[PDB]
RNA sequence: GCAAAAACA
RNA sequence: GCCUGUUUUUGCU
RNA sequence: UUGCU
RNA sequence: AGAGAAAUCAAG
């Protein structure tokens, strides 16, 4: 029972304060040193001894045991004469643990199954990736850091710490550690080790979990855009002279993180200063049960709206300039790429503008697209070298082309008109494309030809190929070059949500909205836009009605702005959604007197949810798209959304919303429950290391469900009594209004 | 980074070019407290009007 | 961070570090600037007159040393091991067989190793014919693992002491290329009956698996019938067999045998190994050793210091070496690894086999290019495997040969290399003012046998690229 | 040599793998050091003239010279002082972000050092037994001594530490009283000749070199001032495109090749070594550097004065002589100390304190591996060289892209003589500069297009060790799989190790021939089923991570009646001889005590066969340790930051924890009773 | 964090 | 006997 | 006691 | 004797 646990938990306390008066009188933070005082571990060189060790007539010590009998058939097992009883005293012979394969007590499967797991895992993992075939192409290694296992969910470092104390110790964490745990991982990481810690210690067991969440990136080469994203078989799949081509889905959700980052930067750029609503949106935006900004730091892709996304939280990206299917990075340069505001007017009044960029100075560029890759040395526009690296009688159209997009070197397209005047920058671009598809003569005569038969590249643009005459300044690559940055890049916000780079003499673009393109995709799961401004974004009405009320049911001083916003024709932040949740009628007057009679009888309205509920409704019905024909009729008690069956009610007593006297549930979900669990979180208010005049609760779970008004929890023995929130407001919300103000008194 | 997880990232910003922390002792202590100070400012200035 | 939260608040705010007054004047003791150097200089970079970079037309001649041949400073013989053919059995009863088989007869006697030790093995065999591995002293053990011989030399010098204290001024003996390096390079590579390379077959599970497989094969076997792999077999038992035996404090005889197995079971007696009294405190330190071991050819300028034995058995004549040596723990516990040598002369072969199969887009897998070298101080072909079997016998004779001359001639070789790698491309060598690349190999060239055959090996070859 | 040399196939480069006598014996050292000892210390003083004069320079302090003293044909002991200020401002205009991350890690990683991380170091000199202990033991001793003599408590942080070091020296007289029984005095002239002395020894198997070589180390008392400058060097190199020590492995590869760009019509590559390094520079010019950066960044007096420190300190460095030079008179080999008779050292002697030699110029020893890059980095800003520069400690190479040859010719001079100007000297016989670049070597790595493999630098570590069966496979097949990884090895050289790799474990653990453990096997009928039992090899060269057991039981070569067998968590072969603690995810009682044993019965231990006082200490300190990791759990995952002391911490989480037990009162009454 | 092993400077 | 720095591979707390 | 091709 | 290479081992 727990009993003997406590028994020799209390004899070992009292052995350490009687075998050691001292070592105890000492802080207990002191034991961040002295843990790490693990000296008489030490041995010369066991490689050294392995030979002579095994065959030592008693080479196995062992504690003392009845289950190896004293003596097996014909040879003497076990040396339990001499000294029987000090600690791990018996000598046994090295066939001994040959004896226990055979003729031992066995174990229950389960428990042989938990011991196993982890390895099992990678076992089937090597026996289920396709086995393709294999390549040799002589490749050209690209050093990065990779992935050294895969995990189970991915989890950023910081919170790394919270999310393991959140598996094993709960009754010793405090609620900002449950906050900033990833709980899908909790969850994932309890039932996983739910049987394994029954076979592991404590410290094997945060061994085998951390190991589970955590990255541990290593240094490896690998081959360009074939690259196995984890080193567990990159032995197997690489090595040097061959690849073995594998299939393997993304399997992820980083994808509809992208597309969640895109719409909210496309409807963000929308309104007046752009970054700042992107800030305050990803800080009330969260995924499942986490806040938006830690599943930005889970999540370091190398998509564009991710990036930008990352960097306006202050983390950095690892995105890199892509044009179509070549990607570029620059090696050093004199100076940022300049850009050009080349104006292209239509009219004397009516004119179109197609801004690009330029070198200014000298650069260095690598690029690499599929197999093939190099660099260029450029001045200003001017080509000086290329070095390609690239398999035999490859077309090199596309990467040239993309390298003269990207440094605008060729201008049949640049710094003048092609012909009829350009609709945009799509048009033009796609123009440009198709064009010199055909017509690859401009970079003929952008670097001439040479007599010269040992030049690789052809007339035609092919590696390697023989012709008559050849293209100059363009070699074979002579040793392997890969970008490679030392000092860590720290990224620039700019407006429009441009993500530059802090280069010396400047900034240097990285990520640029209004050309990158992306169909809409699906968003991630558990994703919760009720925070403010961004309801529209759900496809789905349901959704998209169920995050409108649960934002105006849950905060008073919501309701009271979308009232007053829906009532008398203001601005409103959902306006969009409430024009697409109600079809065409003619409701809305009545539905606006309704809510002066609601006004004027009970000014004091908006703290019954009941109240805010009947208010809403009647709001959302007010402001739909009236008919311009047909008269104005009586408000209805329920109405039916768009393309949906669902039915929404006035008294809340069916469909979308119900409002029972024990709970109002909106959408399926109780969003609020009348007795315990208000609707405003909890405050710390505390910290002691006395047990405080309170309730302690066992862990931050089983706390927040029961309600209280005090209750207490233990860390690290101090005690921390969370008691109740009674602001209206948020600290992130009173400083930024806080500093609006000061800005604004600063420029007025 | 430096930033510890209870100041916001604003306040935090706005605090880098107010005080020479380099040569204060406790640098990084002096810059937490007066980040401290400047929230409770805005805390109780939160929400609050008059005319 | 309680405590500095506290202060700060508090505000007494103290430096959190500070230097005292005499802990200050320690420090400056030996400087002539203070704690925090303020010099009245104005900074600035002066021009120096500096010397000019000089080409290296030709690449340097490394000099040979002039002397006596270096005789075979090896534990063992090497290409002139031989073994003796006994019935299947163990150790003990293969010994017992020789033994009571065996006419010994002294032939070639060194003042180095008296013949009048060879009982001492004898009485070894005698010790390991009943199973008794470890026997009690005699007299000519006294001989022939130098007992008390400290002693003895002390009383000697202190007798023959004379003259004022000087410095040590040691000196080491130059010695010239001997001409059986060339012989040994020449033999060590014919064919055996026997594969000699018989290890265990990885599990293959995928293709890269089985072509993985498919190369080692190809190498097994194209340097598994060699000298090479029969004399590496040899040297690693020998090793092992006697390692096992210095883990301990013996103030008696221990016989450590030479035995291999052949497929069919017969015994292989490459001879034995006797380890003296050894009370051993670091591995580093020497302990004796008496190597008996079969000759198959005798030379006197090649084992000056073996005593060579005609041994008579079921009507066959054999040479035995039986010589005296002094041997550490940490070269015993080396040589029985050496078995990875294997590795080096592989990974040329699969470099070339894998690069031929990359540059064709398809494995072959029984590739043998002809690769130009400098054979006779002219370019002709040669084929890979020959090619691979003697890297594999000039890089085993490499690792039994190993001291500090050797490691600073392969160390400084390196820069030499890459130099005339780079000026067979057409590429122009600079070099610093006074620069003098030879220097630091010709300073490692003093009297190790094989850092001469290498040096006489880089001299033959063209120094001048056109 | 001519068989090294391909013509054909493959080009000499990729052969330079075959220039390695490595699986042969590593050359040792034997006897006495003092000679070795005394040349290290007399080369300095050799080289600060262009003329040699040893007296003469004997009694310089610091070794600054004017720009005409410095020698451009030999090896140059000394800076340039304005020189090395005017180099340093240079490189704080350029790399500005390495001086901001410096400013951060002053401002926020320094105050949080632990002077624990001392621990981490090895063999240490000890001021007080005067001998090598382990790093942990003459770290608590320092400790201890600093407690009872300032009579207060050393915080956690490495500036207490340095605090308390610096004011311990302020104190006239000083005592250790360890009673292991045993009190020692010190003086302040005695504690200031310990703290620095640097006890010398033999460094042995060591590979590549015809002379042997001495090896340092100092005490406890400056090692912590050191590790300050470390880390700030170390924040520094991290962040600068010319630095090669902090990044090695694939990351140290990748930075080369992000500067082998030859674009130029000319493009040389210079690769050298530094002649007599660790030797030819003075503290005082990385003094000079160090106040210059944290001068320019705005930093106050107490940083500068801890970065100085060091520096100051071994600018007044003891090196301790050996037991003797060694002297004959005929066949006699007597040993004495320097002064005793007349020597090639006497110009030393006025130098020798006791046992001990004083050295002012030099540093003699590798503590500023990373200060001696930021040296060596701050001479290559300037104008006049536009290359591309990789130093890691005294390893360099340079990529020149010039119009003409002359050109290249007047930089590789001018980096040779800015290198001259702070005490860093070019070996000439080292250094090789190919006019057309391509070819080169850097930290023994050869490239000609691409980094070649390096095979015989992973032989030394393809050799089981003397854990257990199971850790011996998984270490040597992890070795080989990294070696592929990185490319040393290549696919067939990869199975061929993995081969030889196995025969050697199936040797190692008496699992081939006829041995005691085949025989005990034969003769009861026990199938082998595993690698170290003789069974046939289940890894493969695709299944080099993959454990054995797990990788047997999916392809069905170990059934279940073995497995129950061989993964019981109750074996009496690796049963621990204490009860351990154990996790219970969603239980009413999360910790589970109760005895255990490793699952695998062929993870066992090798009996062993058969600073004294403070093994005990250490031994009270693993108790304690234990009993804190078994009632605070907590403290598993994050740093311990639990209030008051350990008694009265374990006694109320012991009490808390009786408390939520879900057991009745009676119990937890009886329980508590008995806590002392 | 600790222990062992290896490579490089 | 077995320094410092960096990197890597295991296992244990 | 003693068996690596 | 020998091992060995800038000085040691060859036991008490
Ligand atoms: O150095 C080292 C560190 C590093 O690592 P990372 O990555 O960072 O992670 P982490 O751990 O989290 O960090 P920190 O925070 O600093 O720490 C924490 C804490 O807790 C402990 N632990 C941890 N872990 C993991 C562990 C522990 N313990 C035991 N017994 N086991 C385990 O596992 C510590 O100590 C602290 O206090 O970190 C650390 N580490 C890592 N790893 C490890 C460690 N330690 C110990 N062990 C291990 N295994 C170190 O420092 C401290």
């Amino acid at each position: 029972e727990s009993e003997c646990t406590l028994r020799a938990l209390v004899e070992e306390y009292n052995g350490a304060c009687k075998e050691a008066p001292k070592e105890m009188s000492k802080q207990f933070t002191d034991y961040n040193t002295f843990k790490r005082y693990t000296t008489s571990k030490k041995d010369h060189a066991p490689q050294m001894r392995l030979v002579y060790s095994v065959r030592k007539p008693w080479p196995i010590s062992m504690t003392p045991s009845k289950e190896i009998p004293l003596v097996f058939n014909g040879t003497k097992l076990k040396d339990t004469i001499l000294d029987l009883g000090e600690s791990k005293r018996t000598r046994a012979n090295i066939v001994v643990p040959d004896y226990w394969s055979k003729y031992g007590s066995q174990t229950s499967l389960e428990v042989v199954n938990a011991i196993l797991y982890a390895e099992d895992l990678k076992v089937q993992r090597f026996f289920s990736t396709e086995w393709g075939e294999i390549r040799y192409g002589r490749m050209l290694p690209f050093r990065k850091p990779v992935q050294a296992c895969p995990t189970i969910e991915e989890v950023n470092p910081a919170s790394i710490p919270h999310t393991l104390l959140q598996v094993f110790c709960p009754q010793y964490t405090t609620l900002d550690s449950k906050r900033k745990a990833h709980m899908g991982a909790v969850e994932k990481l309890k039932r996983v080790m739910e049987p394994i810690c029954k076979v592991q210690t404590q410290e094997s067991a945060v061994h085998i979990a951390r190991s589970l969440i955590d990255s541990n990136k290593k240094w490896l080469p690998t081959v360009v855009d074939h690259t196995p994203r984890t080193a567990e078989m990159a032995h197997f799949l690489c090595s040097k002279y061959h690849y073995v081509h594998t299939n393997t889905q993304d399997l992820s959700d980083t994808r509809s993180i992208d597309n969640l980052c895109g719409e909210l930067v496309k409807r963000s750029l929308k309104c007046r200063c752009p970054k700042e609503t992107l800030v305050a949106n990803l800080d009330k935006i969260t995924i499942q049960g986490r806040p938006m900004r830690e599943v930005l730091a889970d999540h370091d892709g190398e998509l564009p709206y991710l990036g930008i996304c990352r960097v306006a939280m202050g983390l950095s990206t690892h995105h890199t300039m892509k044009i179509r299917s070549t990607k570029f990075s620059i090696l050093n340069s004199d100076h940022p790429r300049i850009e050009v505001k080349k104006v292209f007017s239509l009219s004397p009044d009516v004119q179109v503008t197609i801004p690009y960029r330029r070198f200014k100075g000298k650069a260095k560029v690598y690029f690499q697209n599929d197999q093939i890759q190099g660099y260029f040395s450029c001045t200003d526009r001017q080509i000086d070298e290329i070095k390609i690296s690239a398999p035999k009688n490859a077309p090199l159209l596309e990467p040239l082309l993309d390298i003269c997009y990207y440094g605008s070197f060729i201008e049949p397209g640049f710094e003048q008109t092609f012909g009829f005047y350009p609709a945009g920058k799509r048009e033009f671009v796609d123009s440009f494309f198709m064009h010199h598809s055909k017509d690859h003569k401009a970079f003929l005569i952008h670097m001439g030809l040479d007599k010269d038969l040992s030049l690789p590249l052809s007339p035609e643009l092919n590696w390697k190929e023989p012709a008559l005459s050849k293209v100059c300044r363009v070699t074979e690559l002579d040793s392997t070059v890969q970008p490679y940055t030392s000092a860590t890049r720290e990224f620039v916000l700019g407006e429009t949500l441009n993500v530059y780079t802090q280069h010396e003499n400047g900034l240097e673009l990285l990520i640029c909205p209004t050309e990158i393109r992306s169909t809409r995709g699906p968003l991630p799961p558990g994703t919760n836009l009720s925070g403010s401004e961004f309801i529209d974004i759900y496809q789905d009405p349901f959704s998209r009605a169920k995050s409108l009320l649960k934002s105006t049911i849950l905060h008073a001083e919501r309701c009271k702005e979308f009232v007053g916003n829906m009532l008398e024709e203001y601005q409103d932040p959902a306006e969009t959604t409430v024009q697409s949740l109600v079809p065409i009628n003619t409701w809305g007057k009545s539905a606006k007197r309704k809510l002066q009679e609601e006004i004027t009888s009970d000014p004091d309205w908006h703290q019954c949810p009941r109240k805010r509920a009947k208010m809403s409704y009647l709001a959302i019905i007010a402001g739909s798209i009236q008919d311009r024909d047909k008269k104005q009729t009586n408000v209805p008690r329920a109405f039916m959304l768009r393309g949906s069956q669902i039915e929404y009610d006035m008294k809340a007593t069916r469909g979308l919303v119900v409002d029972t006297t024990n709970r109002i549930i909106v959408g399926g979900e109780t969003v609020l429950r009348e007795g315990k669990g208000g609707p405003e979180g909890y405050v710390q208010t505390g910290v002691f290391e006395e047990q405080p005049r309170c309730y302690l609760v066992d862990t931050p779970d089983h706390g927040l469900s029961m309600g209280l008004s005090r209750f207490c929890v233990h860390s690290q023995g101090r005690y921390f009594q969370y008691e109740k929130k009674i602001s209206i407001w948020e600290e992130t919300d009173n400083i930024k209004a806080t500093i609006d103000s000061q800005r604004d008194l600063k420029r007025r | 980074t430096d930033r510890p997880d209870h100041i916001d990232s604003r306040v935090w910003e706005l605090s880098e070019t107010q005080e020479d922390w380099i040569t204060q002792v406790h640098g990084h202590v002096r810059r937490v407290v007066e980040c401290w100070k400047y929230t409770i400012c805005c805390l109780i200035s939160n929400m609050h009007t008059h005319r | 961070l309680t405590q500095e939260v506290v202060e700060t608040i508090s505000g007494e705010a103290k430096l959190q570090f500070s230097v005292g007054t005499t802990f200050r004047t320690l420090l400056k003791r030996d400087t002539d600037w203070d704690v925090i150097p303020t010099p009245r200089v104005e900074p600035n970079v002066p021009r120096i007159e500096g010397r000019r970079w000089t080409q290296m037309k030709k690449l340097p001649l490394l000099k040979e040393k002039e002397g006596p041949p270096s005789p075979w400073r090896a534990l063992l013989l090497g290409a002139d091991s031989e073994y003796i053919v006994c019935p299947p059995g163990t150790d003990q009863e293969a010994i017992s067989w020789i033994h009571s088989q065996s006419e010994i007869e002294c032939i070639r006697e060194s003042k180095s190793t008296p013949a009048s030790v060879i009982t001492c093995l004898t009485s070894s065999l005698q010790s390991f014919a009943e199973g008794n591995p470890v026997r009690s002293r005699i007299h000519e053990d006294i001989i022939a693992f130098g007992i008390n011989k400290k002693q003895e030399k002390k009383q000697s010098a202190s007798s023959s002491a004379s003259g004022e204290w000087k410095r040590a001024e040691y000196q080491v003996e130059e010695m010239s290329l001997p001409p059986w390096v060339e012989e040994e390079m020449v033999l060590l590579r014919s064919d055996q009956e026997d594969n000699w390379i018989e290890l265990e077959k990885n599990a293959i599970y995928t293709e890269v698996d089985g072509v993985a497989e498919g190369l080692v094969d190809k190498y097994i076997e194209i340097v598994g019938r060699t000298k090479v792999a029969s004399v590496i077999e040899k040297w690693q038992i020998a090793a092992t067999r006697t390692f096992s035996q210095l883990h301990t404090d013996r103030s008696r005889i221990t016989a450590c045998p030479i035995i291999t197995r052949d497929p069919s079971g017969n015994c292989q007696f490459w001879g034995m190994v006797l380890l003296g009294p050894h009370h051993v405190k670091r591995d580093t330190d020497n302990a004796p050793l008496l190597i008996a071991e079969i000759m198959g050819e005798d030379t006197e300028e090649k084992y000056p210091k073996h005593s060579v034995f005609s041994l008579k058995v079921e009507e066959k004549q054999f040479l035995l070496s039986l010589k005296i040596t002094s041997f550490s723990r940490n070269k015993l516990y080396t040589f029985s690894n050496i078995r990875r040598v294997l590795i080096q002369p592989a990974s040329i072969y699969s470099q070339v086999v894998l690069s031929r199969a990359a540059e064709n887009n398809s494995l072959n897998l029984e590739v043998n290019p002809e690769i130009q070298l400098y054979l006779e101080g002219a370019q002709r072909g040669m084929t890979l495997y020959q090619w691979v079997r003697m890297i594999l016998c000039l890089e085993f004779l490499m690792a039994i040969y190993n001291n500090p001359q050797m490691e600073g001639f392969l160390a400084n070789m390196r820069r030499l290399h890459m130099s005339r790698h780079a000026m067979m491309e057409r590429r122009q060598v600079f070099l610093p003012f006074g620069s003098r690349p030879e220097d630091k190999v010709n300073e490692c060239i003093i009297n190790n046998p094989i850092v001469a055959y290498l040096a006489k090996g880089w001299n033959s070859m063209p120094n001048v690229y056109y | 040599m001519n068989l090294f040399t391909p013509l054909s196939e493959i080009n000499p480069t990729t052969t330079q793998e075959l220039l390695y006598a490595y699986t042969g014996p590593a050359p040792v050292a034997y006897g006495t050091r003092t000679r070795a000892v005394l040349e290290n210390i007399i080369r300095p003083y050799q080289y600060f003239y262009k003329e040699p004069n040893v007296q003469r320079a004997l009694d310089i302090k610091t070794g600054c010279k004017e720009p005409e003293d410095i020698n451009v044909e030999g090896p140059s002991s000394g800076f340039h002082t304005a020189s090395v200020l005017k180099l340093a401002d240079n490189f704080f205009r350029k790399y500005r972000p390495a001086m901001e991350k410096l400013k951060y890690w002053i401002l926020v990683k320094l105050p949080k050092l632990k002077y624990a991380e001392l621990s981490k170091g090895r063999q240490t000199y000890s001021f007080i037994h005067k001998r090598n202990l382990p790093a942990p033991i003459a770290l608590e001793e320092t400790v201890e001594f600093l407690e009872q003599n300032l009579r207060r408590k050393i915080g956690p942080t490495l500036l207490s530490y340095c605090q308390a070091i610096a004011d311990v020296m302020e104190l006239d007289e000083t005592t250790y009283e360890g009673a292991r029984t045993y009190t020692i005095k010190f003086s302040r002239e005695e504690l200031w000749d310990q703290m620095r002395t640097l006890n010398t020894m033999w460094k042995h198997l060591e590979r590549g070199r015809l002379n042997r070589r001495t090896i340092a180390t100092p005490s406890m008392l400056i090692r912590g001032f050191v590790k300050i400058v470390e880390d700030a060097a170390k924040e520094i190199l991290e962040n600068v495109p010319t630095s090669g020590v902090p990044v090695g492995g694939e990351e140290k590869l990748a930075k080369l090749a992000s500067k082998q760009t030859f674009h130029t019509a000319v493009t040389g590559e210079l690769s050298g070594d530094q002649e007599k390094f660790n030797e030819c520079l003075d503290p005082d010019a990385m003094r000079l550097m160090w106040t210059v950066f944290l001068r320019k960044l705005g930093c106050p007096d107490w940083i500068m004065e801890l970065f100085n420190i060091p520096f100051m300190v071994f600018k007044s460095k003891l090196a301790d002589m050996g037991e003797g030079l060694v002297y004959t008179k005929g066949k006699l080999t007597d040993r004495k100390p320097l002064g005793e008779m007349p020597s090639e050292f006497d110009d030393l002697v006025r130098n020798v304190v006791g046992n001990s030699i004083s050295c002012r110029l030099g540093m003699f020893m590798g503590m500023y591996n990373l200060t001696s890059t930021l040296l060596a980095l701050i001479s290559i800003e300037r104008e006049e060289l536009t290359g591309s520069h990789v130093e890691s400690s005294d390893d360099f190479i340079h990529f020149f892209n010039c119009k003409t040859h002359e050109e290249m010719f007047k930089q590789a001079e001018t980096l040779r003589l800015t290198l001259k100007l702070v005490g860093i000297n070019m070996s000439p016989s080292k250094c090789i500069l190919i006019s057309p670049a391509g070819i080169g070597e850097f930290n023994s790595k050869f490239h000609h297009r691409d980094f070649v493999g390096n095979v015989a630098t992973e032989l030394p570590a393809l050799v089981p060790n003397g854990t257990n069966p199971m850790t011996d496979l998984a270490m040597g097949l992890n070795v080989i799989k990294h070696s592929v990884n990185t490319g040393q090895m290549n696919l067939c050289t990869g199975a061929l190790a993995m081969r030889i790799f196995n025969h050697a474990y199936k040797y190692a653990y008496m699992a081939l021939g006829v041995t005691r453990r085949t025989r005990f096997m034969e003769e009861n009928a026990i199938t082998p089923l595993l690698t170290n039992q003789g069974a046939s090899p289940v890894h493969s060269f695709s299944t080099m991570h993959l454990d054995e057991v797990a990788l047997r039981r999916h392809l069905g070569l170990l059934d279940e009646e073995t497995l129950r067998r061989i993964l019981n968590p109750n074996n009496p072969v690796t049963q621990k001889g204490d009860p351990s603690m154990f996790f219970r995810i969603e239980n009413k009682m999360p910790q589970i005590m109760e005895d255990y044993s490793v699952p695998s019965c062929f993870k066992y231990t090798l009996s062993r066969n058969r600073h004294k006082a403070l093994l005990n200490k250490e031994e009270r300190y693993q108790r304690v340790t234990s009993i804190i990791n078994k009632l605070f759990p907590e403290v598993l995952i994050q740093e311990a930051s639990a209030p008051g002391t350990v008694r009265e911490s374990l006694k109320r989480r012991l009490e808390l924890v009786v408390e939520r037990s879900d057991l009745d009162e009676e119990r937890k009454k009886r329980i508590l009773s008995r806590i002392f």
